[PDB]
This record gives structure tokens, C-alpha cells and sequence, in this order.
RNA sequence: UGGAGAGUUUGAUCCUGGCUCAGGGUGAACGCUGGCGGCGUGCCUAAGACAUGCAAGUCGUGCGGGCCGCGGGGUUUUACUCCGUGGUCAGCGGCGGACGGGUGAGUAACGCGUGGGUGACCUACCCGGAAGAGGGGGACAACCCGGGGAAACUCGGGCUAAUCCCCCAUGUGGACCCGCCCCUUGGGGUGUGUCCAAAGGGCUUUGCCCGCUUCCGGAUGGGCCCGCGUCCCAUCAGCUAGUUGGUGGGGUAAUGGCCCACCAAGGCGACGACGGGUAGCCGGUCUGAGAGGAUGGCCGGCCACAGGGGCACUGAGACACGGGCCCCACUCCUACGGGAGGCAGCAGUUAGGAAUCUUCCGCAAUGGGCGCAAGCCUGACGGAGCGACGCCGCUUGGAGGAAGAAGCCCUUCGGGGUGUAAACUCCUGAACCCGGGACGAAACCCCCGACGAGGGGACUGACGGUACCGGGGUAAUAGCGCCGGCCAACUCCGUGCCAGCAGCCGCGGUAAUACGGAGGGCGCGAGCGUUACCCGGAUUCACUGGGCGUAAAGGG
């Protein structure tokens, strides 16, 4: 009547529900970064930037995201975030962004 | 691990006429037999159960209503029978029938008085009746503690102990002995049961004479050894309902009922011709038949069969030699009362259903697929007795209707279909009211068709009484082919029955050879239809004695029309007379009956003709119209609640009472 | 299966005497020796002149039932001689003739070829070996065709193997009387074959 | 190494030209016959609906428990039943359920075929190479207790294990932005910054086995693009708004109007757009001298779809055939409060139809998933079954035997035929018997070795007591079509434009090789005939290979 792959199923639940959440979590966090970024908070942009890098190539450690899933994340993170301090800011603190 | 010593085996059917208890009574044998409850519907033709390490077969269906048949014919597969009677029904007109067509077959059967609980339930006035009608030797099995609304429990005579019964929910019941009084009521019939089943047993005769008592085991192979011959009819009760009477009769089976042993081989015949038993040996050839086919939702096509020689396997071949087809049989299965026991073969006396067969219908023998290709009897004939007119409305139900029988035909081979080989109409045939009836919705419903139902029509025809003598000219000369054509004929009636004759009463050959063929295809042709309704103008005699010709303007054609012109006013001219048909038709009925009767038949435009008895009824021969013939069925069962029965044949033409000439002018 | 039913028929019909039966014909009786014109009623008459097809037909027939062989096998060798590797003609011959149950009566194993395929149905005959059966067989270049040892003293055997003293077999088959022995040596050959059939005729019969 | 024609317009002729026939081929059906066996092949119609069973699982060498059989019993006897291990039950976690198998509905299209491009990418498992596996926290099932239930199950507390999750570390090294270098669509470097590793089991226990982590390569499989090739209808002629391009964003493994926003008016079409029908494409198949025509069953490749539609989740992979969510349709149980579903898997049921099979045996082999293994699952597959459905082989007898029985048929009554046919004579002996009886199966495992080579050793057959072999061994199924010409094969009797035949031309209207029977004959033979469909014949759509004064055909 019935097969036991439903486990498959339970599963299937849990880590979705699982990097549902980091997932998320770096995008508010990928925003608040930017979103200073752009309003002119320097270093204080650089910061949370840091952060949610981590977050992301953390992340990509397991299924949630992957390949240059969290490279290009990045390479557009650390991107339009110092396209957006040249608005007259000069970076800051020793945030991820390299000299 | 025997579990089949066949001498265990019970194949039993359940008749009587209606009301009775038959139905009811199989769903509660189902339930003792098999109540088990261990902590560990009819549902097909045949099912099985267990009572005491023996299995019973059963098959309930009877009826009797109207259309036996089909329980004269399990009657021929099973070897024992219970005669369900209703202790209520008194004044029974029929109690019987049901019986009279079972030593009909030559079969053992016990009887059952079932409403013991409801009012008139008086078991000794069926007594007084199931020798004063059909006259069997019964044998008092059980005296009721409280006729009626009193039921309690029981005693059986021959073991002599008393059984109760506290409810009617079937549970508290119990062996409490006699109840003060009652006793010697007893004694009397348990000496005659003992003094009855002497006359089978001679031991069981001289101890009753010397002083000593029979053994309860050389007592009971007395009562069955007397059964089993069709000489005496073990009689019990209870009230199916209440639940009474029945654990006890499941014994009453077993104890009397014959198993497939003491049954009387089937004789089947060679593929030359040459009678022959069929052994009863799970080791001869193989040889089963058929019975049933039904419809399965879940397994589809079914073919419930009675072996009789060899062994059946399941997923094998079998051969059925009746419609010399090899059957690729892959199933077995038993029905059990509530789910399906898939066996694995069916040894000789045992009963089940195939599953596979395709052209396996009704009635066929199956051999093994090398086996020595023979086949049973079975050869029943049950013709119909009622029918009626069928127009499917609109010619789009007319077809609906055709599917109709095209399936419902197969799934009862106890009627036919004929579609009036002059005139559309297609009759219904049936075997009572009733069955017809039931079909009608069917056939109406499931089919959804709906059509008209009036009664069928009658095949009058046409004729004179004085004999005519006119002019048969044709001629049209204007210009070129003349078309000259005519001749002269003598008309002359003929008696009912007389047939077709011409004469060739020409000279010399005033009427050149060549076209007398002509016109008389001409005449012939004519006599189609009548110059009343349009009939088969018949029963006449005709005289070409003259007419002329021209030798170029003739025709072949020119005298067939001349002929054809002749013909086609003799009959006009000489008094037509509307010929009906006649029938012969023979009541077997008690004379008891008779008195009306022969009334009824009177006043029915038709005329008596004799009365030879037969059987202890009697016979009454006559004529009559097929138009006020029309449902005689229900007409002659009505003047003889059940007794009664008829033939039919055609035999002759003839005249309508005038009255009746200007009714038919539409 | 194998015809079966009057043969010193055909031998007439195709009004070219053959020996279906093998040593009667021989005699003065051949049918042909005695009647020697198709059968039936009518038979003796004087002959209409026969179509161009009529003709071929007949021309056929004759090839194939010298070698009493179904039309069918007979069709299928044919097709196959055709998109053979060599002249037609002469191959379609060539393959007819390496049948077990030809190289046999060849062999004179047996007097008929009637006969010759029942010896080989019931394995009274041997290849290199393993008994062969089927008549159909076909014989390659260089085999031992021997009669088998249970066989070996069968009166029939003898007997044929007793004229055989004597009488010669094919240049393309060598016979040794004693061991009940015999090869072949080569592919039968054009001549060799003595017929009083024609390929042509044949071959334009499956050209149409 | 390859090409046949013939019947029919007339009084006669020649031409043109239609019609017709013989040939092959079939997943076939139908008729009358029907003996054996091998290898094939068997729903072509309703992609209509479907009872039942089985078609996907497996690891205890990842982890904690429940129950049950063993050790030793905890206590003084069973008690609060602990302990080490092997069954089990489900729960965890690990892989596998995306392969395999079915089907042709859709689709005229980068779907397919082919041949290429990825400075536009991905690849679990499997090889090779390099470096690692350092610490801590943390919950949820299982379980207990408790509630609601007919049922399916469901809700609430509280524990706890792990290769489950999570933080910090170290980073061989990898990811990003920036600068420079080579390069040339995003490809390789290189420095600053910044960010990220991990798991533990078994044993014989600092050493192996199996795992884990990261990075590089190998391999295999893919994603995507592009040129060319891929049907009928102009009595479908114009089509287009995310429409064509652009910038920036999103999205992806990755390119891209794949999406969003905004700008620009563009994009396509008689080289046939758009619209409408039909169809899965190919290898191949049949036919054909060839070109060419048809075709696409089984087998192999690719695609698509799994009631119809929409959607995402998990994941290396899927928008998932036996997963999930919603709409809709159908199917079922119901204590009517609410549950359970999808045979175009294997087999079968029903309906439809002219028609297409067994709810079969075996995991013996091959092949697949899980496991260190033993081993488990495997309707995949290997076999059996029914069917002249096809093909191939074989048999119903062989040799004698009359100027030639009989019967029957024809007769000019002389006789002619059936016909060596029978008879009769010998001889071989299918079937069928007793007996013997496989190959497919040698590894995984185990032991020497070094758990490498190599050597030895053990357990392994569904078919199957079948094939096949030796001994015995009886004369042991024939049909069907046709007999005017094309076309081989002719007489008698019936019949009288009747009844009937018939592909064509045409037969029948009292002496019919054309109807119907008989005798006889011809062809073929377990078959023979018919009916569908495709090629051929048909140079009758002509490229090969045709034509237009009057035959059809020159446009005023
Ligand atoms: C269950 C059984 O055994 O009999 C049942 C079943 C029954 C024998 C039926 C009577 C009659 O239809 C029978 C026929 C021939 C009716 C016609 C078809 O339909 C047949 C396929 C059917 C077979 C059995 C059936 C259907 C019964 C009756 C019917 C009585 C009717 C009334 C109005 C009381 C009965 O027994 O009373
Ligand atoms: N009261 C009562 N009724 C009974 C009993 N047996 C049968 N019946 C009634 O008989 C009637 C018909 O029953 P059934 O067995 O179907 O009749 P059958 O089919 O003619 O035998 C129903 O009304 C039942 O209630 C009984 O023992 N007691």
C-alpha cells in the first residue's frame, strides 16, 4: 500500500526549511550591507559585508548554495559595494574589499 | 494431511417456495459454521463453510417463483437439499411444487420449518399437509417447547435431551433438560422415529421387538439410510431470524446428509454414442461441468463448476468437448462467506469457480486436454411460457436493444429472442410474469432503452366463400408495342388449409404457350396482399379457362398484370373472409381446479375439446384464438394458484365471427 | 513434404523419362517405355504448340523434379545461385547437387532418390562422423559420405551396395565398396551432370 | 552483374491514352484444411477506464533506543531485566529511489540528423596527485507521559545518540573585489585585503580497511549554441509588443528579453512568413535496374509524456512514472468528522476492434542499487506458456509389382482414362518406450602468499531429469486453389439471360473447355486461397526518362 521513501520526503522538509533560513539571512544581511554602503557608511558597510561574506561561502559548504553560487554573490557584493563607497567615501576599515 | 475424504463433503441447496426462508436461512448458516472469532449476499453461486471437520457447499437460489429452472438444474449438480418450509403459511398452497420437482431429478432432502415463532406457526399442520399433498414419509425430528410466540428450545426425539433458546440474538442458548410437563409427548414420537427407522434396519427392528433399545449410531444410519433412498424426510425447525434450531440442523446435515459418495453416478457419453458412468475417483479422467458464469468486478468472467471425475489443476489446459474448444483454465477459486480462498485444484465432487475460459457457457463438459473427449448429459429443455411485444421506440433505441440481448442473451440462456420472421416486432421470451418483468428494467435501466409493450399480432389471412369468375384484360393499343394482354379465370374457395392450385384450362392454346408462366406469377404475385388488411390471401383454387391475345402487342409482362388484375378482384368480388389462426392447447390441472378452468377458456372464444387425465391432475385439450390467448401464463397459474400448466400448437386456420370483421377494418 | 503418390507419372507428362523409382524404370516399363505421353483422359491427342511461358514452366519442373524437392527449397537454392558469386547457370546445379540426400543415390547408397532420402532420414548415413539426417544437408568439398555401423548389414544396403561392383560414380566422387565409404572429391561440374534439362530455360522462367 | 510484358476504342489500321493483370512485401487479419520442432514475433483501434499481486531498495563497520532469542545475571527467588553480540521494529542519519522498464499523446521544432563551438558551464560514484582531519557548543525523532480518533493517523509536554546541525582554529590550497603580467568574449597568473575545510567507524587498535575535508588532473555523462537537412494547403499573403535591438538589474552551473524597468522603432515574409492539416526524428525497412518511391513494427540512438493544467521543494542530477503542493475530472473506504489514490512497469480485467498471449518459473547467468563483506532487493533480465503470425528443417514411407483387377469416367462401344496407383511382396522404423543425461558456473568467498601478480580450494542451474545419447520400435496427418484468353491445366451431365461468374475483355438466352457437379488435369503443399495496405509493372509527374498544329496541353 505504501513505501518507506517518504523519508525522502521528511527530508526533502528539513533541509529546505534548513538553508531556507541562511538563505534568507545573507540576503537582508547582503542588503543592510549595500544599502549602507550606498548611504556613505564607509567601513561600518565594510563590516557587515565581511560578515555576510563568511555567511555565504559558509553556506556554500553544503547544499544551499554551491559552485560560484556563492562566488558570484560575491564578486557582486564586493562589488557594487565599492560601487557605491567611490561615491565619495574612501574604504574604510580593512574590509573583505583588498586594497 | 488428508483434510478431503469426500465422505466429509456436503453439496447442499437450499428450495421453497417463496416467502419462506431460503435466503435468509443460507446467511445464517453462514455465521454458525463460521462465527470462529479467534484471537490470532449470496457472494457467488456456491460457498463454502465448515460444520464439525466436514465442508458444506451451498447454493441457494431456488425461488420457485414462476421460473424453476435454474434450481432444477443445481438441483442436478448438488446431491443434498434442504426444503426450507414456512412453519406460518398453513393453509399452504404452496408448500409444495418445490418437492414434486426434486424425486423429479432423484435427489435426498430434509426438511426445515422455519417461522416456528410466528403466528399459525403449527408444525404438525405441515405434517398434515407434507403427506396430504405431496405425500412424502416425513419423520418428526423435534418437538418446540412454546408454539409460536413461546419459543424457547427444543428436543430432539431420537437423542431425546432438550435444548433452550434465551434469545433471539443468537447467542444464549444451552442443553437444559425437559421442562416438567412436556415429556411424554416425547416418548410416542422417539418410539415411532425408532419404530420408523425399522424398516430400514432389522436390528434396529428386532431389539425394538425383544425389549432393547437401538444404538444412537445404528439409529441414526437407519434414518439415513432411509433418507438417501427418497423413502422418508427427516423434519426440523427454528426460527431462522431468532436463531433457533439452526446449530442443531448444521447437525441434522452432517447425520443424514448424503456426501458425494453415496451419490449415484452422472453418465456422459462417448464421442460415438454409448452411455457410461462418471466415477466420483480424484484419479480418472477428468471430467467437470459447468453451471454458472458470472461477472466479475474484481476477476472478472467466472465459471462455476461441479467435477466429477479426475482432478483439476490450477494453470493447466482443459478441453471443453461440448464446444470442442482447449481452454487454457489458470485459476481456482472457492468463495468463502466473506472473502476469496484461492485454491489450488479441485478434486471430483467438489464445487467452485475458473477463472479464464472464454467460450465455456452453460451446461459444458470439460475433459482433460487429451482425455477421452466426452460429454455429460445435462440436456435440460424449460421453453418460455410468456412473451410480449417489444418496439424500441425511435429506430435509435431499436439498436440499443439489440446489444441488449447481444450480452443479455449469455448471461441467461433461459430465454430467447425472436424477431417476428414477417413483421419486426421481437418477442420477449420468458418463463413467468415475473421474469420478463424484472428485465423490462433491466433492459430499460442498465441499458437505458425504452420501448413500447403492447402483445404480439396475428397472422390472419385472406379468402372468399363463393367462388368468382371475372375478366382479365390488359390491352393499351395506341401506336407501336399494343401491350395487349388478358385472360378469364374461375375462383373457387377452398377448405381451411387447402393450399395453392391453378388451372391450365386452355384448349387448344387460345393463350399462347409462352406466357402462361407469366401469368401466373402474376396471379401468384398478387395473392400477397389481402383485399381486407392485406393478408396472404389464401386457400383457393384458381382456373385459367380463357382469354386471348395479340401477336405483337403481348407481353410476358402484359398477362402477369392481366392475370394479377383478375386475381385481384375475384377476391373482392366473391366475399372476402377474415381467417384467423387456431390453436391446440392442453391444461394439466388438478380437476380440483378444473371447474373454472375450463370456464375461463371458455370465455375465450374458444371451445372444448376433451379431458383424458394424466399424472393425478388432468388434462383438457381445446381450440382457440391467438388473440385472446395472449398471457395465458399468468391467467392459468392464477385459476390453479401454481398448479397448473400448458401447451400450444397451431393446427388450423379460420373465419371471424363478423363482428370481428368490421373490428379489424383500421 | 517429399510429393508421395504416382511418380512413373511424371516421369511421362514431362515426356522425358525419369527414374523416380530407380531400377523398374530401367526395365521395360519405365511408363514412359509403355505409354509414353502425358496423362490424364485426354492425353494422346495432338498437342496444341505450347506458350512461350509454357514452355520455361515445364523446363523448370523437369530440373526440379528430377531432384523430387519442393518449390520452395527449389527457389530458395535458385535465389540463392543468383546473387552467387559465379555463373548462375551452372552454380544453381552445383548447390542442387550437393544435397545429402542427392549425393547418396549419386554415391548409389540407394537406387531411387525416393529412397535415398529416407536412408538419410533414418541416420543409415554418416558425414565425417555425426550421422546427418536432414536430406537438405549440403555436402561441402572434401566429406566422408558413409553408411553407419548399425546399418551397415541391412540387406538393402548390400544389395545396392552389391551392384555397385562395378558401376561407376561421378569424376567428382570416389566409392569404396568395403568400408561403405566415399567422398567428394570435387564440385559436380556442368557435364558430368548428364541432364536432359536446360538452365536458360529455367533462369528466364525466374527472370519474369 | 543490371532493365520482359500482356488484355481492352475499329469493319479493318495506326497513334494517343485510361483502365486492368501477373511480381514482391506484412506486427497482419479472414476461409477451408492443420502433424513436429527450432528461432522469431504477437493491442497496429480507446494516450479510454482499470479489481489484484509484484514491479526499489539497502547499510548495525554511522547513532541512540523498543521487542525477541543467547551469555552472565543483577537481589536472597522473577523483581527497578544491566551488561557484550546477532535477529528484529520502526526512528535517525548514509547512499539509491533522476538508471533501468513503458508509451507516441504532443511536437514541423536546434525535437531529430549530422558536423562543430563553448574566453558561456556542470559532472554523485570511480582512478591519479597534494595537504589535512585541532578544539569546543547544539538541538529532534526514536523513547516516556498525556490528549483527539471509526479510520488514515494526529496534537502537546520532556528527554537523548551519531558520519545530524553549529561556532572557533589551521589553512597545503580554493573563493571574491583592486593593481600589474601573459593571453585574447569571462583563459592563465601574481601581490594587498577579505572569506572557507572537515566525521567518525571496524580491527587483530599510533597501523591497516571503510570512510571524511580541500585543491589540482583523469574519466564518464551531460547543459547550452550554431551551419546545413527535416511533410500537404495560397481557395492561408502579409505577420509581429517582450515584438527586434539597447542599458542596467534579476536569474542560472552557464549564454540569452529567460524575466523586470526604462529607452530606440525595429524584427519576419512568395527563397513562402503568418494561418490551417498531418506526423515523434534517425540507424534502418520494403520495393526498384538504377534514380527514385514508400516506410519508421521488433532491435539500437535521441526526444517527449506519465490522469488533463499550474508549481516549486530536496538534490551532483528532477521540475521527478510506483515524491510533493494547488485547480479540475474520475476511483474508493467512512463510526460521513474526514481519509486513500493514478497499470503508457510485469500479468491480467473491461471497453473498443477484423485482431494481438500467462494475474507463469528463476535471481542459475548477465546487469543494476545498498554493504568491508556475508548478503539483501531487482516483472531489468534469463527461461517456460498459448498462437501455422513469420521464417528455417522434418514426417505421413522406400524397393518391387499387370500390355494393366475393381469401381468410376469417356466411348464411334473397337476401346480410352485413373495407373504402378491399388493389391500383394519384402524393408526401414516418426511417434512411442525402459535407461543414461549436460554446456551455460567461476568467481565474489576462503587459504598460501604481501588482503599485488600468480597458485590452490569450496558453495553455486530457473529452463530441466529438458536438449542430446544407447537399447527397444508400430506403415504412421492432407490439404487448398485452379482448368475461355492474359495463364500452365478439358471432357461428360445438368442448367436455359435462370441460377450464377467476374481482375480486365467478357460467360449464361436447350447440345456452355467461362455457371453448377463429376472424371480427368495443372500448381503448390501443413498449407492453399481471399481481403486490406506499400513498391513494381507505370518513361502513367518522365533528373535519369515524357510532352503541347488537329490527340490533353501556347497565356488575346
Ligand atoms: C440471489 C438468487 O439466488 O436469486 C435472485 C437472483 C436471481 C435468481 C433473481 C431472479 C431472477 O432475476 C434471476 C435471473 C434469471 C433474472 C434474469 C437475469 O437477470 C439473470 C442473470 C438472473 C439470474 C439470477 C436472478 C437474477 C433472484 C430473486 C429475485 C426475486 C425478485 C423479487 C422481486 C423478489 C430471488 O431469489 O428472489
Ligand atoms: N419472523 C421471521 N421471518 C422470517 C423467518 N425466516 C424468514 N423470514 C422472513 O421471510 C421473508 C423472506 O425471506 P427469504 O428467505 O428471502 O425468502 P425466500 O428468498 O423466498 O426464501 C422475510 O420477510 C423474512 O423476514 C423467521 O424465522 N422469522
Amino acid at each position: 500500500r505504501n513505501l518507506s521513501a517518504l523519508k525522502r520526503h521528511r527530508q526533502s522538509l528539513k533541509r529546505r526549511l534548513r538553508n531556507k533560513a541562511k538563505k534568507s539571512a545573507i540576503k537582508t544581511l547582503s542588503k543592510k550591507a549595500i544599502q549602507l554602503a550606498q548611504e556613505g557608511k564607509a567601513e561600518e558597510a565594510l563590516k557587515i559585508m565581511r560578515k555576510a561574506e563568511s555567511l555565504i561561502d559558509k553556506a556554500a559548504k553544503g547544499s544551499t548554495l554551491h559552485k560560484n553560487a556563492a562566488a558570484r554573490r560575491k564578486s557582486r557584493l564586493m562589488r557594487k559595494v565599492r560601487q557605491l563607497l567611490e561615491a565619495a567615501g574612501a574604504p574604510l576599515i580593512g574590509g573583505g574589499l583588498s586594497a | 494431511k488428508v483434510e478431503y475424504d469426500l465422505k466429509r463433503l456436503r453439496n447442499i441447496g437450499i428450495a421453497a417456495h417463496i416467502d419462506a426462508g431460503k435466503t435468509t436461512t443460507t446467511e445464517r448458516i453462514l455465521y454458525y459454521t463460521g462465527r470462529i472469532h479467534k484471537i490470532g449476499t449470496i457472494t457467488a453461486a456456491v460457498t463454502t463453510c465448515f460444520w464439525k471437520d466436514h465442508r458444506i457447499n451451498i447454493i441457494d437460489t431456488p425461488g420457485h417463483v414462476d421460473f424453476t429452472i435454474e434450481v432444477e438444474r443445481s438441483m442436478r449438480v448438488l446431491d443434498g437439499a434442504i426444503v426450507v418450509f414456512d412453519s406460518s403459511q398453513g393453509v399452504e398452497p404452496q408448500s409444495e411444487t418445490v418437492w414434486r420437482q426434486a424425486e423429479k431429478y432423484k435427489v435426498p432432502r430434509i426438511a426445515f420449518a422455519n417461522k416456528m415463532d410466528k403466528t399459525g406457526a403449527d408444525l404438525w399442520l405441515v405434517i398434515r399437509t407434507m403427506q396430504e399433498r405431496l405425500g412424502a414419509r416425513p419423520v418428526v425430528m423435534q418437538l418446540p417447547i412454546g408454539r409460536e410466540d413461546t419459543f424457547s428450545g427444543i428436543i430432539d426425539v431420537l437423542r431425546m435431551k432438550a435444548y433452550t433458546y434465551g434469545n433471539d440474538l443468537g447467542t444464549d442458548i444451552r442443553e437444559i433438560p425437559i421442562p416438567e410437563e412436556y415429556l411424554d409427548q416425547a416418548r410416542e414420537y422417539h418410539e415411532k422415529l425408532v419404530e420408523v427407522a425399522a424398516d430400514f434396519d432389522e436390528n434396529i427392528m428386532l431389539k425394538y421387538l425383544e425389549g432393547e433399545e437401538p444404538t444412537e449410531e445404528e439409529l441414526v444410519a437407519a434414518i439415513r439410510k432411509g433418507t438417501i433412498d427418497l423413502k422418508i424426510t427427516p423434519v426440523f425447525l427454528g426460527s431462522a431470524l431468532k436463531n433457533k434450531g439452526v446449530q442443531l440442523l448444521l447437525d441434522a446435515v452432517v447425520d443424514y446428509l448424503p456426501s458425494p459418495l453415496d451419490i449415484p453416478p452422472i453418465k456422459g457419453t462417448t464421442p460415438e454414442g454409448e452411455v457410461v458412468e462418471i466415477h466420483p475417483d480424484p484419479n480418472g479422467p477428468l471430467a467437470a461441468l459447468a453451471f454458472k458464469i458470472m461477472a466479475d468486478p474484481y476477476v472478472g468472467r467466472l465459471t462455476f463448476i461441479r467435477v466429477y471425475s479426475g482432478t483439476l489443476t490450477s494453470g493447466s489446459y482443459v478441453y471443453n468437448t461440448t464446444k470442442g474448444r482447449k481452454e487454457r483454465v489458470a485459476r481456482l477459486l472457492r468463495m468463502h462467506a466473506n472473502h476469496r480462498e484461492e485454491v489450488e485444484e479441485l478434486k471430483a465432487g467438489d464445487l467452485g469457480a475458473v477463472v479464464g475460459l472464454k467460450e465455456t457457457i452453460t451446461g459444458d463438459t470439460l475433459v482433460g486436454e487429451d482425455a477421452p473427449r466426452v460429454i455429460l448429459e445435462s440436456i435440460e429443455v424449460p421453453e418460455p411460457v410468456i412473451d410480449v411485444a417489444i418496439e424500441p421506440k425511435t429506430k435509435a433505441d431499436q439498436e440499443k436493444l439489440s446489444q441488449a440481448l447481444a450480452r443479455l442473451a449469455e448471461e441467461d440462456p433461459t430465454f430467447r429472442v425472436s424477431t417476428h420472421p414477417e413483421t419486426g416486432q421481437t418477442i420477449i421470451s420468458g418463463m413467468g410474469e415475473l421474469h420478463l418483468e424484472i428485465i423490462v428494467d433491466r433492459l430499460k435501466r442498465e441499458f437505458k432503452v425504452d420501448a413500447n409493450v403492447g402483445k404480439p399480432q396475428v397472422a390472419y389471412r385472406e379468402t372468399i366463400t363463393k367462388p368468382v369468375d371475372v375478366e382479365g384484360k390488359f390491352i393499351r393499343q395506341t401506336g407501336g408495342r399494343g401491350q395487349y394482354g388478358h385472360v378469364k379465370i374461375k375462383v373457387e374457395p377452398l377448405p381451411r388449409g387447402s393450399g395453392f392450385e391453378f388451372v391450365n384450362a386452355i384448349v387448344g392454346g387460345v393463350i399462347p404457350k409462352e406466357y402462361i408462366p407469366a401469368v401466373q406469377k402474376g396471379i401468384e404475385e398478387a395473392m400477397q396482399s389481402g383485399p381486407l388488411i392485406g393478408f396472404p390471401v389464401v386457400d383457393i383454387k384458381v382456373t385459367l379457362y380463357d382469354g386471348s391475345y395479340h401477336e405483337v402487342d403481348s407481353s410476358e409482362m402484359a398477362f402477369k398484370i392481366a392475370g394479377s388484375m383478375a386475381i385481384k378482384e375475384a377476391v373482392q368480388k366473391g366475399d372476402p373472409v377474415i381467417l384467423e389462426p387456431i390453436m391446440r392447447v392442453e391444461v394439466t390441472t388438478p380437476e380440483e381446479y378444473m371447474g373454472d378452468v375450463i370456464g375461463d377458456l371458455n370465455a375465450r372464444r374458444g371451445q372444448i375439446l376433451g379431458m383424458e387425465p394424466r399424472g393425478n391432475a388432468q388434462v383438457i385439450r381445446a381450440f382457440v384464438p391467438l388473440a385472446e390467448m395472449f398471457g395465458y401464463a399468468t391467467d392459468l397459474r392464477s385459476k390453479t394458484q401454481g398448479r397448473g400448466s400448458f401447451v400450444m400448437f397451431f393446427d388450423h386456420y379460420q373465419e371471424v365471427p363478423k363482428q370481428v370483421q368490421e373490428k379489424l377494418i383500421k | 513434404g517429399r510429393y508421395i503418390g504416382p511418380v512413373c507419372r511424371l516421369c511421362r507428362r514431362e515426356g522425358v523419362k525419369l527414374y523416380l523409382k530407380g531400377e523398374r524404370c530401367y526395365s521395360p516399363k519405365c511408363a514412359m517405355e509403355r505409354r509414353p505421353y502425358p496423362p490424364g483422359q485426354h492425353g494422346q491427342k495432338r498437342a496444341r504448340r505450347p506458350s512461350d511461358y509454357a514452355v520455361r514452366l515445364r523446363e523448370k519442373q523437369k530440373l526440379r523434379r528430377i531432384y523430387g524437392i519442393s518449390e520452395r527449397q527449389f527457389r530458395n537454392l535458385f535465389e540463392e545461385a543468383s546473387k552467387k558469386k559465379g555463373v548462375t547457370g551452372s552454380v544453381f546445379l552445383g548447390l542442387l547437387e550437393s544435397r545429402l540426400d542427392n549425393v547418396v543415390y549419386r554415391l548409389g547408397f540407394a537406387v531411387s532418390r525416393r529412397q535415398a532420402r529416407q536412408l538419410v532420414r533414418h541416420g543409415h548415413i554418416t558425414v565425417n562422423g555425426r550421422r546427418v539426417d536432414l536430406p537438405s544437408y549440403r555436402v561441402r568439398p572434401g566429406d566422408e559420405i558413409a553408411v553407419a555401423e548399425k546399418s551397415r548389414n541391412l540387406e538393402l544396403i548390400r544389395q545396392n551396395l552389391e551392384a555397385m561392383k562395378g558401376r561407376k560414380v561421378g569424376p567428382w566422387l570416389s566409392l569404396d565398396v568395403e568400408g561403405m565409404k566415399g567422398k567428394f572429391l570435387r564440385l559436380p561440374d556442368r557435364e558430368d551432370l548428364a541432364l536432359p534439362v536446360n538452365e536458360q530455360l529455367v533462369i528466364e522462367f525466374y527472370s519474369r
